[PDB]
């Protein structure tokens, strides 16, 4: 079926990153030792 | 206001009729130890804190729902009332309806709310930390409780304390005086008049107003030392009365927020104007009635900065805690800002510039220079201690002197020990208990009889002490003050023990001693003693202090005493800062002029190279007033001189000299400079610390106040403390107030960039009649829901290193929102973005199935919800909600490729003169910011269900990088432009984008 | 009038002449050199892409069935005794019909004659230019019963009878596959030509079920749908003057004066539906005949 453009994929990398990037923002604006 | 000289003269009862005992015996305090802790616990604890009521505090739930239903939610709110409608319409209507209107409406419901609750949670960060600084430093009251007296909080003080104030001192609160000693208050603030009433325990008058036994609130003590019992505290005061309900504050305009205010209303009525214009050309465009509300809606808020404010209010907080950290206390929020536009800093001597921990050095008696305080090592001193000539000088320096030792300090040295009385006074009291003696036993034995103390119409001290000897006349008198002037009142100097008539050459020589000590940057002390005739005067002779009539000339001058006071550490620098930074010092002191010029030449007041007229004379042996006045850049002004001189020659003087130093200048003569100064154009930034100084600390733009020396007078009078008395401190502040304004215009101009890029797919839909490539939907999660934190993170950006490099600002021409900075945010930046925007938008259509040039007029049959039979660029026939899902894709291609620019441009608002890799990223809220809404877009495009909710759809890969380009082509051109600016200072380019 | 102009250094608006020259020069150049590299990117861009063949095609997929003339809301509701009420709807379809006339097929290059009768698909072979343009399957008005434009210019509004005409949306290189007869127990009764993609009308409610009236479909070779021979599409780039297999039918004794919402559903393998886009692979028209 060359009409099906698997979506799954990109949205759980999309999801994934949008995770990464939130748990890394959530550490800077919470620096422990980040001065 | 009918509230003075009215509802004061009747309400009045008081106790100023009981005496002592009675006055004991009704209150319950002992009239020499003051109350017990305990008791005092108890009666805080029984009538309450001293402190008026205050005013009622809007709950928690009051603010939150005032925001929730502000003005700019008010559009979002009557937007998603009309979604909400007409879902119900159409639900009335054909069966199996879409819920397309009832989820625009829910999310413009949630957008409400969530922008309420960021605006809230702003807003208590803001008003918290504000009042973080009534409670920075309490104003204290010493009291005196189980017989020691002890500084406390002023809200601590209770009904009978036993309370004592001093000169300078402002009135805890209603007293009955006890005890006084030539104490003087000020009613200005109670009947008007300023001129100051004496206050003494005796019973004068039975109207409690005119009594002189009675101490009211919020008056200040001017002059002298008084004791005091509370008879009323809180609001129950009689100026309480009338301070609680007739002496509320006006609205005081602050300009740091007016001129953002005039802004929002200029950029509102044009967004507006747009808004409304656009609502008509789609009605007409054969749109929907909703749709029209929908497309207002977007572009209002696409063009209005609604968190302007809000930016506005963060940006003055944060830097006046940064203030506050660097001991600089801003009583106002006006105060703040004015310290950015400081261009002339009238400092003193004498507390700011040094530390005021003198230390006696050098001496002049039996014409020589004698150095002593040897480094308590019971070397003594240079000299012999049996030089007769040095027992009549620390005889002077002994008794006449005020000041003595406190209890508990005969177990350490005496460079370390505890005073009470003058800087003066505690260095002659070290020197003479370090190389003498003991004085307690010194001023014993010659008992004084009368003591005139230090007073500006005098300018000397004097003190008539009997002496127990034999060979003398039963008198002696003592004085020191000005060692010019205790000179001119003597006729005979003492030299190794015999008397001689003070000839020329003995003046010329104490000149030249003079000029040696004062080039040194000591302040030096004259001293001198008369053995009254006993004949004319006899034992039972006594003094009259009030009426002189002893002789006060032809005495007989002893020596001079010289004492060091290093200035502080970072001085020096702190004037290269200010030099560095187009800003005038000026020195006012009361000392001599040749200390006065030595110190300011040490501390850089007086810089290499610059000489006074004075200086240039003895340079070409040539007589003062041959010399050209214009020569010299730098002056030494004399109190007498400003005394006799008038406007025109303080504008002459002011005007045409880079290094101004008053020296002799009484803290009264401290308004007209100032005055003089504000006559040229500058904001003038004084320092006080006196009772007397108020004139120059109100007149003044910027009043400072000693925080530590500095009275009660001086720190209500002025409009910042300083918690040091450091004058780097002032420097410091001055920088940090040229932060606000710097940060405050970076985040404008990022805040105004994205206007372009977020209104510019509208314009170009309408004149090009594309499919629409940004939604509302898309708009207000960028303003109101991603750029809310990046906004705000400019604030907090640190300082470039020309901020203290670069001339000051005037109010009256440098504004923040300027015609460089629109050309810079909607000309050059944002027209770079919306390129970003649209090519992601070519890409996704072209990638799909509709070539760019094909695109134009295809908008017509692109929103028809029937023509299901749209050709391609390829020839496919495409139907409405499959085109409509592409057109969706774009808004969320147009969106990251918003948050793509957008890094670029946050990057490059970090700083507007220097490179980035030089400021760098120590921002790191700016990070949180730049992690937080990349991983918002992500979340809103990558989230399963919301292309149905929001309307957003996934992404693909090969997408999220097509506005990278753009982002580095904005970067780059940012900072080549920095460069150019750095490079060619006043060039074009500076004067056309820097904003 | 001051801030208008000023004669003392000759300012405009704001700013002297010499800087008005200056920031047009400059805002020439910058906003020339913008466009010229949004321009340029976009070149690079078209650089990707194939002119035969889109680079994405999941978007329209499956096809959508449409229907002939385009009416709004697809409402078809007009006054069989009044000559202009019907008016719109013939026009719409005379526009459309004059494009599959015996003479826009002349040209025997381009024009291509198939097979009569249901056949494999026309596979072109490769999506490039090597042969040049590609044959159409030639496909004659007559294959449609009474509505064809050739015999009733009315095509049956004239006398309450509307004709529908049923289109496939036009896909490149789609390939339909009909429903194998194993699998044949759902979809309503109608001829099973494996080389033909069936489509059936129905009502949509119980009302609509018996007011309809009489379904009579017209296709080529008399199959309730399209031909495989048509299939697939090569674009305008290929097939420019490519001609799309056509169906119609017509509604015959129904209500009079009545609302009846009809839904015609294509059926296959590749041809899905959607609760969104009520055009994808099904259509629904609702006719009123107020005579
Ligand atoms: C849609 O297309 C179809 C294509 O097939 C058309 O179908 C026609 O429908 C009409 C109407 O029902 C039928 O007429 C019936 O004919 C019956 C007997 O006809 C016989 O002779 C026919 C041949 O002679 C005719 O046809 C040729 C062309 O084919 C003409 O040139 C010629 O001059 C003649 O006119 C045979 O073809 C047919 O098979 C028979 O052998 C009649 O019994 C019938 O009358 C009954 O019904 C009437 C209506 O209620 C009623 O009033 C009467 O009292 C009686 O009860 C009716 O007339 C055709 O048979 C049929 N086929 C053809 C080929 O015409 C259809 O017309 C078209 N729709 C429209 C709207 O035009
Ligand atoms: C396909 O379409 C046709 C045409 O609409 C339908 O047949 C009927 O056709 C006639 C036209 O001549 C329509 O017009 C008239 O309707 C009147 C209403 O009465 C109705 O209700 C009574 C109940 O008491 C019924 O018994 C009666 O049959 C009607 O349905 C009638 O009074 C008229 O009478 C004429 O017809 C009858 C029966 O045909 C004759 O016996 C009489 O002598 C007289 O000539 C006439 O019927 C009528 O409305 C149409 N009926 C409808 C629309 O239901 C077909 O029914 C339709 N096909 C299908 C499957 O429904
Ligand atoms: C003070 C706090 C601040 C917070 C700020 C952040 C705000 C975050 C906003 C929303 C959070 C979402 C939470 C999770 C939502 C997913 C729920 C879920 O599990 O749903 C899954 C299904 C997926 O189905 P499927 O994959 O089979 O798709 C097939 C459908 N087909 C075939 C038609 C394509 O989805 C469905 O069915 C139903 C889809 C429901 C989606 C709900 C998303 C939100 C909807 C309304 C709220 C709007 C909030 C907007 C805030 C924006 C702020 C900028
Ligand atoms: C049918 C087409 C309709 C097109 C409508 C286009 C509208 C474009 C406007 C978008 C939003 C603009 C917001 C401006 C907000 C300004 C706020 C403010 O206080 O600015 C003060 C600033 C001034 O700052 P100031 O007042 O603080 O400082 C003044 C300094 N002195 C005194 C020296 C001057 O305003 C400006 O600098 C001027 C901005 C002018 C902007 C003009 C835009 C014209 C738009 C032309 C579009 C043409 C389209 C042609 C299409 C043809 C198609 C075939
Ligand atoms: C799975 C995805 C994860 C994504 C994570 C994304 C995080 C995004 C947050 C920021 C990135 C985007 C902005 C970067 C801004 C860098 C600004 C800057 O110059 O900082 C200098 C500064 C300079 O300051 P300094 O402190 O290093 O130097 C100071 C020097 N003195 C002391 C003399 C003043 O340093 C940094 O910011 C450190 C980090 C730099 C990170 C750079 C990343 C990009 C690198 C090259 C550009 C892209 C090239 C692409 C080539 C592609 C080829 C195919
Ligand atoms: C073949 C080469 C390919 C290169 C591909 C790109 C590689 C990455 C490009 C840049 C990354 C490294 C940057 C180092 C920057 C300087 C760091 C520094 O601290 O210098 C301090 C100096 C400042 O020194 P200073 O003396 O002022 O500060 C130090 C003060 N003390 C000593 C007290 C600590 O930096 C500068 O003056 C910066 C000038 C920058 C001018 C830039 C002009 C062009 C605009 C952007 C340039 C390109 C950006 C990247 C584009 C990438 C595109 C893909
Ligand atoms: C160093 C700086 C300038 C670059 C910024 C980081 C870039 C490379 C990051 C930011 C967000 C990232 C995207 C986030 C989500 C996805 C979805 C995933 O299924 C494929 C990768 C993709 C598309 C990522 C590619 C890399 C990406 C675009
Ligand atoms: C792409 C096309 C249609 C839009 C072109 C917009 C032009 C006509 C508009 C857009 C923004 C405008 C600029 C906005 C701000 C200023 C600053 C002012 O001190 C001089 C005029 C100047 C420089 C304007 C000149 C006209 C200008 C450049
Ligand atoms: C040295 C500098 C100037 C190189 C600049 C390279 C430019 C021309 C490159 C860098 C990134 C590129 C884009 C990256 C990703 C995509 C998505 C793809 O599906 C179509 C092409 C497109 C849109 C590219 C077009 C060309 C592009 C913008
Ligand atoms: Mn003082
Ligand atoms: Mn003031
Ligand atoms: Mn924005």
């Amino acid at each position: 079926d060359p009409f099906y453009y698997d979506y799954e994929t990109v949205r759980n990398g999309g999801l994934i990153f949008a995770a990464l990037a939130f748990i890394v923002g959530l550490i800077i604006i919470l620096s422990k030792r980040l001065r | 206001e009918r509230d003075m000289d009215e509802l004061k003269k009747e309400v009045s009862m008081d106790d100023h009729k009981l005496s002592l005992d009675e006055l004991h015996r009704k209150y319950g305090t002992d009239l020499s130890r003051g109350l017990t802790p305990a008791r005092a616990a108890e009666i805080l604890a029984r009538d309450g804190p001293n402190a008026l009521t205050p005013p009622p505090t809007t709950p928690e739930w009051v603010k939150f729902c005032r925001q929730l239903f502000g003005g700019f939610s008010m559009l979002l709110w009557i937007g998603a009332i009309l979604c909400f409608l007409a879902y119900g319409i159409q639900a009335a209507t054909e069966e199996e309806p879409q819920n397309d209107n009832l989820y625009l409406g829910v999310v413009l419901s949630a957008v409400v709310i969530i922008t309420g609750c960021f605006s809230y949670y702003q807003e208590a960060k803001s008003s918290k930390i504000m009042e973080s600084f009534k409670n920075m430093v309490p104003q204290q009251a010493l009291v005196i409780r189980n017989g020691e007296k002890m500084s406390i909080n002023a809200e601590e003080v209770v009904v009978g304390d036993l309370v004592e104030v001093k000169g300078g001192d402002r009135i805890p609160a209603d007293l009955r005086i006890i005890s006084a000693n030539g104490c003087k208050v000020d009613n200005s603030s109670l009947t008007g008049e300023s001129e100051p009433q004496t206050r003494s325990p005796d019973f004068t008058n039975e109207n409690p107003l005119e009594t002189r036994n009675i101490a009211f609130f919020s008056t200040n003590c001017v002059e002298g030392t008084a004791r005091g019992i509370v008879v009323y505290t809180g609001d129950r005061t009689v100026m309480g009365r009338i301070a609680t309900l007739a002496s509320g504050l006006e609205g005081g305009q602050t300009p740091i927020a007016a001129e953002i205010e005039h802004f929002i209303h200029i950029i509102t009525g044009v967004a507006v104007f747009l808004g409304v214009s656009f609502f008509i050309l789609s009605l007409i465009l054969e749109y929907t009635w909703l749709e029209a509300v929908i497309f207002l809606i977007g572009i209002i808020v696409a063009n209005v900065p609604e968190g302007l404010l809000a930016t506005v209010t963060v940006c003055l907080t944060l830097t006046a805690k940064r203030m506050a950290r660097k001991n600089c206390l801003v009583k106002n929020l006006e105060a703040v800002e004015t310290l950015g536009s400081t261009s002339t800093i009238c400092s003193d001597k004498t507390g700011t510039l040094t530390q005021n921990r003198m230390t006696v050095a050098h001496m002049w008696f039996d014409n020589q220079i004698h150095e002593a305080d040897t480094t308590e090592n019971q070397s003594g001193v240079s000299f012999d201690k049996t030089s007769a000539t040095w027992l009549a000088l620390s005889r002077i320096a002994g008794l006449c002197n005020r000041a003595v030792f406190q209890a508990n300090q005969e177990n350490l040295p005496i460079l370390k020990r505890a005073v009470a009385g003058d800087a003066s006074e505690s260095a002659l009291l070290k020197c003479i208990e370090l190389c003498c003696g003991s004085v307690k036993e010194m001023r014993e034995r010659y008992t004084k009889i009368v003591e005139i103390p230090f007073n500006s119409t005098n300018k000397y001290q004097l003190s008539i002490h009997k002496n127990p000897n034999t060979a003398e006349p039963r008198h002696l008198l003592v004085m020191k003050g000005a060692p010019e002037r205790i000179l001119d009142r003597c006729s005979s100097i003492l030299i190794h023990g015999k008397e001689q008539p003070l000839d020329e050459e003995l003046k010329d020589a104490f000149q030249n001693a003079y000029l040696e000590l004062g080039g040194l940057g000591e302040r030096v002390l004259g001293f001198c003693h008369l053995f009254l005739p006993d004949e004319q005067f006899p034992e039972g002779f006594q003094f009259d202090t009030d009426d002189v009539n002893f002789p006060l000339d032809n005495l007989c001058f002893v020596g001079l005493i010289s004492m060091i006071d290093p200035p502080r550490a970072a001085v020096p620098d702190a004037v290269g800062k200010c030099r560095s930074a187009g800003i005038k010092v000026i020195m006012v002191t009361g000392d001599h002029p040749i200390t006065a010029k030595a110190i300011a030449k040490g501390v850089g007041i007086i810089s290499e190279g610059n000489e006074t007229v004075e200086d240039i004379a003895a340079r070409l042996n040539i007589p003062v007033s041959q010399v050209n006045p214009r020569d010299a850049k730098a002056c030494v002004v004399h109190g007498s001189d400003l005394k006799d001189m008038t406007s025109e020659q303080l504008d002459d003087i002011l005007k045409y000299h880079t290094e101004i130093v008053f020296a002799r200048t009484s803290p009264q003569q401290k308004l007209i400079i100032v005055e003089g100064c504000q006559r040229q154009g500058a904001i003038v930034a004084v320092t006080g610390d006196g009772v007397n100084d108020s004139p120059a600390l109100k007149k003044a733009d910027i009043g400072v106040a000693m925080g530590i020396a500095g009275s009660d007078v001086s720190k209500q009078a002025a409009d910042m403390i300083l918690l040091d008395d450091n004058f780097a401190s002032i420097v410091t502040g001055v920088e940090e107030g040229r932060l606000i304004f710097d940060n405050l215009k970076k985040s404008i101009a990022y805040t105004l960039t994205s206007n372009i890029p977020e209104i510019t797919p509208f314009l170009i839909f309408i004149i090009a009649n594309i499919p629409l490539p940004l939604g509302t939907v898309t708009i207000l999660c960028i303003d109101l829901g991603t750029d809310m934190v990046p906004a705000i993170s400019l604030a907090y950006e640190q300082a470039e290193s020309d901020i203290m490099k670069r001339q000051p600002r005037n109010p009256k021409t440098d504004k923040l929102v300027n015609e460089r900075l629109i050309s810079m945010a909607y000309g050059q930046i944002g027209m770079i973005q919306a390129l970003g925007g649209f090519f992601t938008y070519f890409v996704i259509l072209a990638e799909n199935g509709f070539l760019p040039i094909h695109l134009l007029g295809l908008r017509v049959n692109w929103d028809d919800r029937w023509i299901n039979d749209v050709e391609d660029s390829y020839g496919q026939q495409w139907t409405y909600e499959q085109r409509k899902i592409v057109e969706f894709t774009c808004h969320t291609a147009f969106f990251v490729s918003i948050v793509v620019v957008q890094w670029a441009d946050l990057v490059i608002c970090k700083t507007r003169r220097n490179s980035v890799f030089q400021q760098g990223m120590k921002n790191k809220i700016l990070i949180f910011g730049l992690f937080e809404e990349t991983a918002l877009a992500a979340f809103l495009s990558y989230c399963p269900g919301m292309g149905v909710a929001l309307r957003m759809y996934p992404l693909k890969p090969t997408w999220w990088f097509c506005a990278f380009p753009y982002s580095l082509l904005i970067f780059v051109y940012d900072e080549v432009r920095k460069l150019i600016i750095r490079r060619r200072p006043g060039g074009w380019v500076e004067k056309e984008t820097y904003y | 009038k001051k801030f208008i102009w000023n004669s003392e250094k000759k300012e405009f608006l704001g700013r002297t002449g010499g800087s008005w020259f200056k920031i047009l020069l400059f805002y020439v150049i910058f906003y020339g050199c913008l466009a010229g590299i949004f321009i340029g990117t976009i070149q690079v861009m078209l650089l990707t892409i194939s002119e035969f063949k889109p680079t994405y095609q999941d978007r329209v997929a499956p096809p959508g069935l449409t229907q002939i003339p385009q009416s709004q809301k697809t409402e078809i509701s007009f006054r069989p005794n009044d000559p202009q009420s019907y008016e719109s709807y013939v026009v719409s379809i005379v526009r459309f019909l004059e494009k599959y006339k015996d003479l826009a097929q002349k040209d025997d290059m381009i024009f291509e004659d198939c097979g009569n009768v249901p056949s494999e698909l026309k596979e072109r072979g490769e999506y490039n230019n090597e042969r040049g343009e590609r044959k159409v399957c030639r496909f004659r008005l007559e294959w449609l019963g009474n509505c064809s434009g050739l015999n009733d210019e009315t095509y049956g509004y004239k006398d309450g009878k509307p004709c529908v005409i049923i289109k496939l949306n036009r896909v490149l290189g789609f390939k339909p596959k009909p429903p194998k007869n194993e699998s044949l127990e759902t979809y309503p009764v109608m001829k099973y030509n494996p080389y033909v993609l069936p489509v059936h009308c129905t009502g949509k409610r119980d009302e609509d079920k018996e007011k309809v009236g009489t379904m009579e479909y017209f296709g080529l070779g008399g199959y309730p749908g399209f031909p495989l021979q048509y299939y697939p599409y090569y674009g305008k780039l290929l097939q420019p003057k490519y001609l799309q297999p056509l169906m119609a039918v017509q509604f015959t004794n129904l209500t009079m004066d009545t609302e009846i919402r009809i839904e015609c559903k294509a059926y296959g393998e590749n041809i899905g539906y959607s609760e969104k886009d009520r055009f994808q692979g099904r259509f629904d028209v609702k006719i009123e005949v107020k005579s």
